[PDB]
Order: structure tokens, then C-alpha cells, then sequence
RNA sequence: UGAUUUCUAUUUACGUUUUAGUACUCUGGAAACAGAAUCUACUAAAACAAGGCAAAAUGCCGUGUUUAUCUCGUCAACUGUUGGCGAGAUC
């Protein structure tokens, strides 16, 4: 029960945990927890396709009811048929004469097939042929100013040939007029009623709204408004009954600006920070008056310099970012009207109205229920404005409970949220055994994060259970968003080293020597500041600095004893002269004392001067350099270690106050902090505990144990206690009687590698792997293929060839060259491939030679006619691979003369039985489970047919099941299953579990194909299950013989 | 002994240093803004008043002649008032003044 | 060394393939058309992740998240054997 330093790293794929004594300093334990990254993708997909069942299957509805209704009033019967009937000529002849029944019902479902667009408003960019959806109707309308639907597409019809296309989207409102002139002049000689035609009318021109949702039944539905708006907005994550607020409303809004305006520093003889006075002066004659605020208003107001002014969120580029007033703007650049504008009730309705409600008509009358001193032409135009969209963390009350804090007080969100210490109450943390994991659902965080949050939070949970309640806990967050912005990092790094190095080997080659590479930071350093010293302004020449560096120091702008920063950033290759002067001393603070060089202003010009040249300077060096406040008080210390030395992200953030809360409303008294990422970066290279990574996974867990030590050290020092009770928001009684004051203390107390070795040298590392066993994965590939059977017995899969008027599309010139006879022109159709081979042998410079043979023709090839009449070509069939592994769906279509099938059957998991002394398996693919109601069986039949594929006996005893990633051990060597690789041969994928094999062949620079695959056959002595903790102690398993078919 | 060490001349006041040194001992105050009223009126009685910097203490100098900006230090009890006169030229040079 | 966006709702016009018709081509032919292939196009009906619900319905679910195995079992769903919530146990 030894108290420990729990130490976590948090990545995309990993949570590293390490278990470090209290008081010896010991490791006591080490892991890993593994998992695959999250990605907003397979969600995405299966919502779009989701959508696509939706609307098929709500078509087909429609037609059915359609069917029914016209079974009903006896237009058609069930010995009716429409084989010859062509729905455009008869639609066209309703218009004016009589149609039978059977003409009559072929027009009425073929138009309730395509019946046009409501609200031609909503419409997607899915528009490769270029062409909007908008603008294409509205064509097609003022086409149709004289004109039934039916009229132009049999003319259509006529003229070209084409009717179907991106040519026939209109708008279901002239679909309706042409139906509605049929029913007219065809309700003469058939007994119709008027409700008849309603219905019909109905059934054409009815959609389901975006608020109605999907029907009864559904868990996604709901009943009335009030139901969706609260799916929509959420409930608060701190008030259970106030659901959140939109994320563009006036009161949020607000809020953040003024978090921005609190964030204010500002050199003035005045109070540094702002004033309540000067605020709402700001808000009323700066914020209210322009949309977009700039640096230079808010300056001005206050008569004071922009280059005075310090503290602000800055973009991409380097300009200022203050919060702008969307809805404020928005309405006042349509009405001035005092009561109208400044009422913030009625702009709060406004935003919530705008934002939930999206078409024109519905947003115009529910602002026309809004009953308040509103016109209407205001709600003509407001009824146009775009982009007000999102959700806002937090609910409208606490909005206006931190909006009085935050005017009245100098503090920001940060400030206020640590503060009043305001716990989560959606699930109550008291009477709750161990840690809430929903907690982390109702925070509005990308999948990935969420996930690895998730599994933190249950390794904690789990480290907690088996060892007792920790005294200290560090967290760190990596910093890479995804894996693509991983890359993304990793590509520039490895770019500006490049440069870097480019640059060193030209100085090399200027001067000569191997001197260059070793005093790469220095001479980067002088490089951004063109030979120059910046304390003393004397020239530094490049010559000297190569020969004798000594005298030029590195030297730290704000002291490591309280900014704790050493990033470039914080780096000035000056004098030796100026850095004996210097000391704990910030330049503010030394380049107007007595032992400086010359004074603060040409400094300052100077400095000012080079952060406007080229970007030499960053924003946070500039701000360094020009710190005129007074590191000695609290508050700047405070900003130092929060900014530079905790995870001041929303993520990390977010844990943190999670953790924080479960933890005091028990009254556990445990201490939880994050880290900053640069700093344990400078904490592994100083002590070189490893400069390369590429072990494998037990890196996660180094970095993790690492932090730990870090935690260790503050609290060895009562000199640092201060930042101790920083980095956990612990109160603190104006004390600052202990301090750390020489750069050289820093050094150290940090750089000295105490109890390094044992950190180094550990090697019984754990490691756990997360098992994914939910059913109804992808089952099949979603492309579909047709099959031809030639005179060789081997079926053949025709693939299509699409685009064959693009430029970079060389696969028909590719087909041609290397082996034509894949072609199905070739085989059924010679002459037209012979007319293609002479234009392929025509435009041989060209990419794709028909591209270029269209654009100097104007007319893409035609088949072989002996009038030259013959249609157009645009995609082509061609042979592909063998048949050998399908999912044949021929019983879906009728009487097909080639079998159909799709591809690539994805396997779900493998059951090892034991025959008669030798091991055998079944592979249950995903396709093998049904989904009865959350109730996932495996199909008897197809399950007992597979086991009769391998010949398995009855006899045999089920030795085990293994799912992804669940532990083998086969002949006595342990691997992890990656899965079935071919099942008719009875192989296997596996893999190595402290690293990946790949990283293991790389290590010994093996050229062996980077991936095992063992056979089960009689050649395999034992095969045996075992599992892993979420910490990563290995376990055996029992069989529980007769293996699970059963899945909730 | 108390030095005038540096000045500044800024838009609303100075930035002064001032250097009290004992036998062994040579601590600096700086005190970023000192109103024009108590520079120009040679009010060195205000100087603590006025908020300043936790002072560097380090060891003293054999003599306090000439700083690293040029200017000649002149004593506390002589006024900043002198010091005006002493380097107006050499505080034109570097901006200050 | 250099700062939050999840979940979900509506609809359109495409696309793949089968069947049928037509156009195109190729056999015996003045022709009717007798006949072969289904290459290349147009139109219509239908299927479009396997399937499972439901009974005239602006009908529903099916590629997302959590996923440490298996025990005594209390109390539960169910077409008999798995899921909370606990006690427990691992070559």
C-alpha cells in the first residue's frame, strides 16, 4: 500500500503508466495500455450510409403506398402489366386524351419514382459535373415557363436521347402542377374522387421535415420540439436542467470577449490590468462600433500605445485576436432601433431561433412568434443571415453567473473555473464506487481524445484498485491532435533540420572545418539576430564566434528560476561580459541598472525593429524580452508556470477538473497535475535517459515513469513548493519566503540525473492489449461486380473503367499496350476495338489519346455503324482476377444469367478445436452473425456448415475462441492475434507484443517479410489462451467449453 | 552611499536606477516610472516612495565613476536635477533623453 | 527546443448490376423475318453492406463509442444461455 507518484503519458494510441515509491524513489511498476486510434470516419460513413438506407427505403415506401392506393380505387388489380408501357409517352398523352388503367398507373408511379426538390435552399457541393443544384432547377424552370415536366423530358427524349442525368433535377413543385393537370383532364373517365387526388398530391409532394426526425420506434426519434431541442443542445454539463447554449449567442459572445479583454496586460501609469470603467467603455465605444476589433481601437480608447499593450491571442500571421460580435453586428446593420438591438432577451431568441431553425419560412414565422416590439421587414431581412451555428459548453445561467464575475473581477475563465472549483453534477461523484467514465461523454472532445481519455481514466481506476489511493498524480497530454497532424509535424521538423543542416555545410564550406556542426544553437541564435548582441548591441562577428565561442554565452532571457522556459525562444547569444552582469536578472530589470551596456529604449527600438524583419523573432521571445513587470510578485510567477509549465489545453484542462472533483468530493486528499510538454522534452534530453526511440512500446511507459521523477523533485525542495502548489491549484497562504535564484540552482536541481540509472536499466516492463469484440463490422466490400464464366473453368470478375475523356487517365492506353485481350470489345466486339487501337496508334504523344482525339474532333468515339449511327462509349468492361472467395447474391436478382457476387468476406473470429491430437479451426466471419434486437447470434447452419469445411470431427474438444488481439501461445512462444489470414489453409496472423515485428526485423536491419503467419495443423504442439489486465498483468483463460455464439 | 546610477527620460516620468552601496555590499533599485514633478524638482526624498523592482544585490565596485552606458553617476544627495546636465548629450545619443 | 467540435435530422439528382424492350454488330437471305452474341448505348421494373422487425405506416434496425477471459450466482431478458451490480480467480 506505498504511497506512489503515479506518472501518465497520454497519446493516440497508448496510455503509459508508471508506479514510482513515495520516499525511496524506486520503480515499483511500469505499463502500457494499447488501443487503436479513434477516427471520426467510420462514424461518418456509417451516418451517410445510415442516410442512404433512409431515403431508399423511404422512396420504395412511398411507391408501395403508391401501389396500395392504387389498388384500392381498382387502377390497377394483381394481373396487370406494364411490361411495354414507356411511363414519359403515356405521361405526355394524359396530359391530353384518356389513358388506360394500365397507361394510368405505369405515369402515376414513374412520377412518384423522382418527384423533385421542396426547398430548392438545402443543397450539397457534390457537383463534379459543374453545375448548382439551385441554378440547375431554376434553368430547367424558366425552360418550363410554358411547358409541362413531362413535355421537356419526352422532347429531351426526342432530340438527344438522354433523359436521366444531372439535366433532370427540378423542383417537386412543378412536378405537382404537370400530375395536377393529369388528374384534371384525367378524372373525366375514371371514377376519381377529390381525396383520391389529395391523397395522390399528398403522397407526390410530402417529405419528412429536419425537426420531425425518423418515425416511432426509431431511438434516434423523439416525440415533440421540445424532446429534439434538448437532443440537440444538451444538457449542461454543470446544471443537469438548463440545456447548453448556442455557441453564437449574445451572452457567449460576450463572455469570450471579455475573457479576452481580461487576458489584457498593459504599460501604462495607470493599473496594469483593466478596470470595470474602462471595460464596458471598451465594450460600448470599441466592441458595439466595429465588428471585427483591432488592437489599435482598444489602444486609443484608453489613450495609450499599441506597443505598450502586451498580452493578447494573436493568429496564424501575427495580428491580434479579439473576440468579434457576430449577432450584435449582424442585427444592428439592419435596424439602429435602440429597443430592437440592445435588448439582449430578444437577441438571445433571435440566436436561438437562427441557430436550431434553418429554412427561410420556418425561421420568419417562429421570429413572428417571438411577440415583442419586432417588425417584419426586420424579419425579412435577419431572415437571411448565415453561419450561426455550434453549441456552447456551458448553459446560459452559469453564462450569466461567470459574465458578472468576469466584469466585476480581473480574472479569466481559467482564473474563475479554478476558483469557485464548481464540481461536475451530471453524475454525482460521492456515491459512486469508482471513477465515472460517462463523465468524459458529455465533454465536447474529438473521438480520439475521448477515447484515450477513457482508457486513462480506467488504468487509474484499475491502479487505484490494486494499489490503494495515490499521493500524487502527473498527467501529460501529447501534443499531436491526430496522426495526420503527427505527420504534419514530424514533415516540417524534419524539413527545417534539413535546412538547417544545408546551412551548416555551406558555413562549412566557407570556412572549413568540422567546427560548424558542433555550435549549431549558438550560431542559429546570432543567424536571427544578424551577428548582433542584443544586451549590448555590440557587433558579434561570425569568424570569432567560430574560433573562440566561449565569450559568447547562451544565455536565458527570463530566468530558468521562475519562467522555467528553455525553448528557442528564450535563448540570446551574447557577451560574456553581459551575462556575469546579468545573473537572475531579467534585460527590464538589467539593462537599466548601473552593470549594464546601453540603455532600455535603443534596446527596445532595436528589438522592436527586428521582430517587424523577416519574422527573425518569434511573438513569445518578443514578449520575453520586453517583460517590464516584476517577476518577484506572485502573479507573474503564476502566469510563468501556468503558461509554460501546465497543460493549459481544454483536453488536459478538462481531465484535470475531472479528476480534481472526483477526488475532493470524497474528501481523498490526492494531489493531480499536468505537465507542459517542451519541459519534460528538455528533461529527457539534459539527462539523456534515451536520445533514440526505437525500442518499441515500452518508450509510452519511459516518458510516463520520467514524469514521475519530475513530480519527485518538486517536492524534495522547499524552495519549490511554491510552484508545487501551482501546478495543482492548491492554496497558498504573500509568503514567497523560500525561492530557487541562480540559474545555476536550476541546473542543479533539474539537470542532475538522480536516480536515473534504475529508470534506464528496469526491464520488467507490462503491457495490455485492448480486445475489439463487438459483432457487425463491415461485412462486405461495398462496390458490386458482375462475373463472365470463359472457356477456361475459372470464373472472371469484369471490372469497369469510368472517365475515359480525362487527361491523367492512361488505363486504357495501359490495357491496350499490355495485354489487350482483358478488353471486352476484343472478344464481342472486334471491329470497334479495332477502330480504338487505330485512334490509340494515332495519339501516341498524348497521355490518354482519346482525350486528345475529342478535343481536336468534338465528338468522343462511336460504335462500329455502317451508317455511322452507332451509341456513345463511356465506360468499359474488362476482365479482372479469379473467383475464389465471394458472397453470391444472385437469389436478389432475377434469373440473372451470370452469377453476382462481392468481395473479400471480412472475418470476425477463430475457434480452435482439438481432433483426435491434431488442432483445427473455424473462422466465423462477420457475415455469420444476425442481429436480432441487440441480440447477436451465430447462424447454427452456417457455423456447423463451416465446422464440416475442416472435416472436424464431433469429437473434438473445443480447445478456445480467439478474437483481435487476444493472446496466444502456440508450441510455448506468446504473440497477440492480428487475425485470420487465409482460413482454407488454416494459417494465422500474429504479431510480437513489446514492439512491432516490423520495428524488430528494422532494429537487426532483417529483410524478412514484416509479418508472421503460423500454420495450425498437426504441425503445432500446443495452442493455449491468454489474456491481459488494462495494466497489463498476463492471465490464463478458462475454456468454458462450447464456445460463444450468444453476443448481447 | 546611494548613486544615481541610470536615467530615462519617458513620455509621462523617468526610469531611474539607483545603486546603494556599503563597504561590501552594492544593491540595485529600479524604479520604472518616477513622476516629472519629483525629477524636475529635485525631490530625492520620494524615491522609495515610488514603486520599484526587489533590489540585485551583488558585490560592490571598487569605485562608481563611470557605468556601461558612459554616464557619469552622480551621488543621490546631489539631485537628479545635476545628473540632467551631467550627460543630456550622451542620454540624446541612446534615446533616453 | 518554436492552441476544444463530438452526436444527430431532412431531401434531391447520380452511380453498379440483373431482367425485358429498343438501338448496334454478326450467320442462311429480294423481303417478311427465320436466327447468334448481350460488346456498346437509351428507357422501364427491381436489388445495392448479408439480413432482422413490422402490417397501409410523412413505418423501424443493420459498417459509430465501451469492449478482461472465466467462476458462485442474487435479480433479469428471453429466440435454453448471456448482461448489469457484488463477492470472488488465473501458467
Amino acid at each position: 500500500k506505498r504511497n506512489y507518484i503515479l506518472g501518465l503519458d497520454i497519446g493516440i494510441t497508448s496510455v503509459g503508466y508508471g508506479i514510482i515509491d513515495y520516499e525511496t524513489r524506486d520503480v515499483i511498476d511500469a505499463g502500457v495500455r494499447l488501443f487503436k486510434e479513434a477516427n471520426v470516419e467510420n462514424n461518418e460513413g456509417r451516418r451517410s450510409k445510415r442516410g442512404a438506407r433512409r431515403l431508399k427505403r423511404r422512396r420504395r415506401h412511398r411507391i408501395q403506398r403508391v401501389k396500395k392506393l392504387l389498388f384500392d380505387y381498382n387502377l390497377l388489380t394483381d394481373h396487370s402489366e406494364l411490361s411495354g408501357i414507356n411511363p414519359y409517352e403515356a405521361r405526355v398523352k394524359g396530359l391530353s386524351q384518356k389513358l388506360s388503367e394500365e397507361e394510368f398507373s405505369a405515369a402515376l408511379l414513374h412520377l412518384a419514382k423522382r418527384r423533385g426538390v421542396h426547398n430548392v435552399n438545402e443543397v450539397e457541393e457534390d457537383t463534379g459535373n459543374e453545375l448548382s443544384t439551385k441554378e440547375q432547377i431554376s434553368r430547367n424552370s424558366k425552360a418550363l415557363e410554358e411547358k409541362y415536366v413531362a413535355e421537356l423530358q419526352l422532347e429531351r427524349l426526342k432530340k438527344d436521347g438522354e433523359v436521366r442525368g444531372s439535366i433532370n433535377r427540378f423542383k417537386t413543385s412543378d412536378y405537382v402542377k404537370e400530375a395536377k393537370q393529369l388528374l384534371k383532364v384525367q378524372k373525366a373517365y375514371h371514377q376519381l374522387d377529390q381525396s383520391f387526388i389529395d391523397t395522390y398530391i399528398d403522397l407526390l409532394e410530402t417529405r419528412r421535415t429536419y425537426y420531425e426526425g425518423p418515425g416511432e420506434g426509431s431511438p434516434f426519434g423523439w416525440k415533440d420540439i421540445k424532446e429534439w431541442y434538448e437532443m440537440l443542445m444538451g444538457h449542461c454539463t454543470y446544471f443537469p436542467e438548463e440545456l447548453r447554449s448556442v455557441k453564437y449567442a449574445y451572452n457567449a459572445d460576450l463572455y469570450n470577449a471579455l475573457n479576452d479583454l481580461n487576458n489584457l496586460v498593459i504599460t501604462r501609469d495607470e493599473n496594469e490590468k483593466l478596470e470595470y470603467y474602462e471595460k464596458f467603455q471598451i465594450i460600448e465605444n470599441v466592441f458595439k462600433q466595429k465588428k471585427k476589433p483591432t488592437l489599435k481601437q482598444i489602444a486609443k480608447e484608453i489613450l495609450v500605445n499599441e506597443e505598450d499593450i502586451k498580452g493578447y491571442r494573436v493568429t496564424s500571421t501575427g495580428k491580434p485576436e479579439f473576440t468579434n460580435l457576430k449577432v450584435y453586428h449582424d442585427i444592428k446593420d439592419i435596424t439602429a432601433r435602440k429597443e430592437i438591438i440592445e435588448n439582449a432577451e430578444l437577441l438571445d431568441q433571435i440566436a436561438k431561433i437562427l441557430t436550431i431553425y434553418q429554412s427561410s419560412e420556418d425561421i420568419q414565422e417562429e421570429l413572428t412568434n417571438l411577440n415583442s416590439e419586432l417588425t417584419q421587414e426586420e424579419i425579412e431581412q435577419i431572415s437571411n443571415l448565415k453561419g450561426y451555428t455550434g453549441t456552447h459548453n456551458l448553459s446560459l445561467k452559469a453564462i450569466n453567473l461567470i459574465l458578472d464575475e468576469l466584469w466585476h473581477t480581473n480574472d479569466n475563465q481559467i482564473a474563475i473555473f479554478n476558483r469557485l472549483k464548481l464540481v461536475p453534477k451530471k453524475v454525482d461523484l460521492s456515491q459512486q464506487k469508482e471513477i465515472p467514465t460517462t463523465l468524459v461523454d458529455d465533454f465536447i472532445l474529438s473521438p480520439v481524445v475521448k477515447r484515450s481519455f477513457i482508457q486513462s481514466i480506467k488504468v487509474i481506476n484499475a491502479i487505484i484498485k490494486k494499489y490503494g489511493l495515490p499521493n500524487d498524480i502527473i498527467i501529460e497530454l501529447a501534443r499531436e491532435k491526430n496522426s495526420k497532424d503527427a505527420q504534419k509535424m514530424i514533415n516540417e521538423m524534419q524539413k527545417r533540420n534539413r535546412q538547417t543542416n544545408e546551412r551548416i555545410e555551406e558555413i562549412i564550406r566557407t570556412t572549413g572545418k568540422e567546427n560548424a556542426k558542433y555550435l549549431i544553437e549558438k550560431i542559429k541564435l546570432h543567424d536571427m539576430q544578424e551577428g548582433k548582441c542584443l544586451y549590448s548591441l555590440e557587433a558579434i562577428p561570425l569568424e570569432d564566434l567560430l574560433n573562440n565561442p566561449f565569450n559568447y554565452e547562451v544565455d536565458h532571457i527570463i530566468p530558468r528560476s521562475v519562467s522555467f522556459d528553455n525553448s528557442f525562444n528564450n535563448k540570446v547569444l551574447v557577451k560574456q561580459e553581459e551575462n556575469s552582469k546579468k545573473g537572475n536578472r531579467t534585460p527590464f530589470q538589467y539593462l537599466s541598472s548601473s552593470d549594464s551596456k546601453i540603455s532600455y529604449e535603443t534596446f527596445k527600438k532595436h528589438i522592436l525593429n527586428l521582430a517587424k524583419g523577416k519574422g527573425r523573432i518569434s511573438k513569445t521571445k518578443k514578449e520575453y524580452l520586453l517583460e517590464e513587470r516584476d517577476i518577484n510578485r506572485f502573479s507573474v510567477q503564476k502566469d510563468f508556470i501556468n503558461r509554460n509549465l501546465v497543460d493549459t489545453r481544454y483536453a488536459t484542462r478538462g481531465l484535470m477538473n475531472l479528476l480534481r472533483s472526483y477526488f475532493r468530493v470524497n474528501n481523498l486528499d490526492v494531489k493531480v497535475k499536468s505537465i507542459n510538454g517542451g519541459f519534460t522534452s528538455f528533461l529527457r534530453r539534459k539527462w539523456k535517459f534515451k536520445k533514440e526511440r526505437n525500442k518499441g512500446y515500452k518508450h509510452h511507459a519511459e516518458d510516463a515513469l520520467i514524469i514521475a521523477n519530475a513530480d519527485f523533485i518538486f517536492k524534495e525542495w522547499k524552495k519549490l513548493d511554491k510552484a508545487k502548489k501551482v501546478m495543482e491549484n492548491q492554496m497558498f497562504e504573500a509568503e514567497s519566503m523560500p525561492e530557487i535564484e541562480t540559474e545555476q540552482e536550476y541546473k542543479e536541481i533539474f539537470i542532475t540525473p538522480h536516480q536515473i540509472k534504475h529508470i534506464k536499466d528496469f526491464k520488467d516492463y507490462k503491457y495490455s492489449h485492448r480486445v475489439d469484440k463487438k459483432p457487425n463490422r463491415e461485412l462486405i466490400n461495398d462496390t458490386l461486380y458482375s462475373t463472365r464464366k470463359d472457356d477456361k473453368g475459372n470464373t472472371l470478375i469484369v471490372n469497369n473503367l469510368n472517365g475515359l475523356y480525362d487527361k491523367d487517365n492512361d488505363k486504357l492506353k495501359k490495357l491496350i499496350n499490355k495485354s489487350p485481350e482483358k478488353l471486352l470489345m476484343y472478344h464481342h466486339d472486334p471491329q470497334t476495338y479495332q477502330k480504338l487501337k487505330l485512334i490509340m496508334e494515332q495519339y501516341g504523344d498524348e497521355k490518354n489519346p482519346l482525350y486528345k482525339y475529342y478535343e481536336e474532333t468534338g465528338n468522343y468515339l462511336t460504335k462500329y455503324s455502317k451508317k455511322d449511327n452507332g451509341p456513345v462509349i463511356k465506360k468499359i468492361k474488362y476482365y479482372g482476377n479469379k473467383l475464389n472467395a465471394h458472397l453470391d447474391i444472385t437469389d436478389d436478382y432475377p434469373n440473372s444469367r451470370n452469377k453476382v457476387v462481392k468481395l473479400s468476406l471480412k472475418p470476425y473470429r477463430f475457434d480452435v478445436y482439438l481432433d483426435n491430437g491434431v488442432y483445427k479451426f473455424v473462422t466465423v466471419k462477420n457475415l455469420d452473425v444476425i442481429k436480432k434486437e441487440n441480440y447477436y447470434e451465430v447462424n447454427s447452419k452456417c457455423y456447423e456448415e463451416a465446422k464440416k469445411l475442416k472435416k472436424i470431427s464431433n469429437q473434438a474438444e473445443f480447445i478456445a475462441s480467439f478474437y483481435n488481439n487476444d493472446l496466444i501461445k502456440i508450441n510455448g512462444e506468446l504473440y497477440r492475434v492480428i487475425g485470420v489470414n487465409n482460413d482454407l489453409l488454416n494459417r494465422i496472423e500474429v504479431n510480437m507484443i513489446d514492439i512491432t515485428y516490423r520495428e524488430y526485423l528494422e532494429n537487426m536491419n532483417d529483410k524478412r517479410p514484416p509479418r508472421i503467419i503460423k500454420t495450425i495443423a498437426s504441425k503445432t504442439q500446443s495452442i493455449k489462451k491468454y489474456s491481459t489486465d488494462i495494466l497489463g498483468n498476463l492471465y490464463e483463460v478458462k475454456s468454458k467449453k462450447h464456445p460463444q455464439i450468444i453476443k448481447k | 552611499v546611494k548613486y544615481i546610477s541610470n536615467m530615462s527620460k519617458q513620455e509621462k516620468g523617468y526610469r531611474v536606477y539607483v545603486n546603494v552601496v556599503n563597504e561590501d555590499t552594492d544593491k540595485g533599485f529600479l524604479f520604472p516610472s518616477v513622476p516629472k514633478e519629483v525629477i524636475e524638482n529635485d525631490k530625492i526624498d520620494e524615491l522609495f516612495n515610488f514603486e520599484h523592482h526587489k533590489p540585485y544585490v551583488q558585490k560592490a565596485k571598487s569605485r562608481y565613476d563611470k557605468n556601461g552606458i558612459g554616464y557619469k553617476i552622480v551621488q543621490l544627495d546631489e539631485g537628479f536635477q545635476k545628473f540632467i546636465e551631467l550627460n543630456k548629450e550622451k542620454m540624446k545619443e541612446n534615446l533616453d533623453y
